[PDB]
């Protein structure tokens, strides 16, 4: 069981529209703490998150060094969209975005699992540093022009320094500064709805609402038969307050409800929860 | 090549008239990331709040739109969604039942 | 804090 330090940098052109634009958000777990937009007048870095309102008091200089980090990123990726631009061949008028995704996974007792950092041209894997934190991996001939110059440059030593070390204190530091928030086992709110349709044919719907964090299994099984190819499982959703919720339905014999269990499997759970409904 | 968004609407808490709620409308699993967002009142504009611009492992986008809402029985909600892989904005309806 | 940017 880890918990993880992610960011997210999203960074498109306005091929004619104003300069392009830079949003990053930094996740911990299924929580998001910090932003930052690019469009805003003095743009800063912002807390989203109810522990990131102490981090003035706790390290004096970080608002200002991620704030600097961030308007220093937005100008980079500025010039990367012209520069992969131009690795393709592509003209001016179109609008290309440059995705970016890194963070470490961390074991319980502070190890690191993993660190990553890939990128994306237009929706599509662009470049990422290999799982031995010292390698690029380009996707195509466009992107060997981005990993020739990060190797020279020993960028991979650069990155594996980051995941290494300030990615694992930080996500350290985050967790026990919002344990309340983080270290949270939220169980779901759990209930069985209704909708007939024919005379001869129902839907059974089971709800799962308020759950953190956002992993959760909903099974629908008839007798103790699982019916996951019959059940139409929908996306697991935001709840607008830092939680989330799923549910599965089920269309069924009218008068043979009580055949049907649903089974939920939650990490706040304290065991698998094996419901039926009943009038 | 555009990918089309996936949109869920919906309340927080289960719903009942008189009872203030969050009315919410989730879209995900688009691309390129610009997008139109708006809940609508009786086909009006309400003033709503915006999510930050994220993606999932398969690099499409996802963003969270919300504002108060108090239910009635008078009244109708929608959320209007355009992207560039649509032909023109798709209107969904909150249901009681999502 | 965030990592590095780097150029492509």
């Amino acid at each position: 069981g880890f918990h993880s330090l992610r960011y997210f940098y999203t960074a498109w052109s306005r091929p004619g529209s104003g300069e392009p634009r830079f949003v990053a958000v930094g996740y911990v777990d299924d929580t998001q703490f910090v932003r930052f937009d690019s469009d805003n007048a003095s743009p800063r870095a912002e807390p989203r998150a109810p522990w990131m309102d102490l981090v003035e008091q706790q390290d004096p200089q970080y608002w200002d060094r991620n704030t600097r980090n961030a308007r220093d990123a937005a100008q980079t990726y500025r010039v990367g969209l012209d520069n992969v631009r131009g690795y393709y061949n592509q003209s001016e008028a179109g609008s290309h975005t440059i995705q970016r995704m890194y963070g470490c996974d961390v074991g319980p007792h502070g190890r690191l699992l993993r660190g990553y950092d890939q990128l994306a041209y237009d929706g599509a894997d662009y470049i990422a540093l290999n799982e031995d934190l010292r390698s690029w991996t380009a996707a195509d001939l466009a992107a060997q022009n981005t990993r020739r110059k990060w190797e020279e440059a020993g960028y991979a030593e650069r990155d594996r320094a980051y995941l290494e070390g300030e990615c694992v204190e930080w996500l350290l530091k985050h967790l026990e500064n919002g344990r309340e928030t983080l270290l949270r086992a939220d169980p779901p709110k759990t209930h069985i709805t209704h909708h007939p349709i024919s005379d001869r044919e129902v839907t059974l719907r089971c709800w799962a609402l308020g759950f953190y964090p956002e992993e959760i299994t909903l099974t629908w099984q008839h007798d103790g038969e699982d019916q996951t190819q019959e059940m139409e499982l929908v996306e697991t959703r935001p709840d607008g307050n830092g939680a989330f919720q799923k549910w599965a339905a089920l269309v069924v014999p009218s008068g043979e409800e009580q055949r049907y269990t649903c089974h939920v499997q939650h990490e706040g759970l304290p065991q698998p929860l094996t419901l039926r409904w009943e009038p | 090549e555009p990918r089309t968004p996936k949109i869920q609407v919906y309340s927080r808490h289960p719903a009942e008239n008189g009872k203030p709620n969050y009315l919410n409308c989730y879209v995900y699993g688009f691309h390129p990331p610009q997008i139109e967002i708006d809940l609508l009142k009786n086909g009006q504009k309400m003033k709503t709040e915006q999510s930050d611009l994220s993606f999932s492992k398969d690099w499409s986008f996802y963003l969270l739109v919300h504002t108060d809402f108090t239910p009635s029985t008078v009244d109708e909600y929608s959320c209007r969604v355009n992207h560039s892989s649509l032909a023109a904005p798709h209107m969904v309806k909150w249901d009681r039942n999502n | 804090d965030f990592a590095n940017t780097f150029l492509l």
